[PDB]
């Protein structure tokens, strides 16, 4: 009947839950930051060339 | 009394070897970045080799390193590309200081 007193177990597992799902979301953004503006650096280096010098 | 141009090039170390692929060479460190090592071995690019974990503090300017050769010249054709994209570099493994 919607009751904490029973439920205190599910409760606390979806607030550690929620938890760590914040906590994954803040790792992978801070990991985050090859990427794409790397790449695209390393070939701005050595272009395609489909013309004649 | 001069010999030809054609004589050196036929007698020529580099003509002596035959494909790089996977030959022998003696290499010169003439450069080195933190952990990547330039070695010069008497080709027309030098090779970047990583500093090897083990004895990397033993490799320094000018120590003489046993090289595999996989190419002279790292190059290769893009799709749509006219010529050749090249790194200006060979491709060679490092096997260790030479004594």
């Amino acid at each position: 009947e919607f009751r904490d007193d029973a439920c205190r177990k599910e409760i606390q597992g979806f607030l550690d839950c929620a938890a760590r799902a914040q906590e994954a979301r803040k790792m992978r953004s801070i990991q985050e930051t090859l990427l794409p503006n790397k790449l695209n650096k390393l070939l701005q280096r050595f272009p395609n060339k489909p013309y004649l010098s | 009394n001069v010999e030809s141009f054609a004589s050196m090039l036929r007698h020529s170390p580099l003509t002596q070897m035959g494909p790089a692929k996977d030959k022998l060479v003696i290499g010169r460190i003439f450069h080195i970045v933190e952990n990547d090592l330039y070695i010069d071995f008497g080709g027309k690019f030098h090779c970047v080799c990583r500093r090897p974990e083990v004895d990397g503090e033993k490799y320094q300017k000018g120590t003489r390193v046993r090289l595999r050769l996989l190419d002279l010249e790292l190059t290769s054709r893009f799709l749509g590309a006219t010529t050749d994209t090249t790194v200006l570099e060979a491709n060679a493994v490092l096997l260790g200081i030479q004594e």
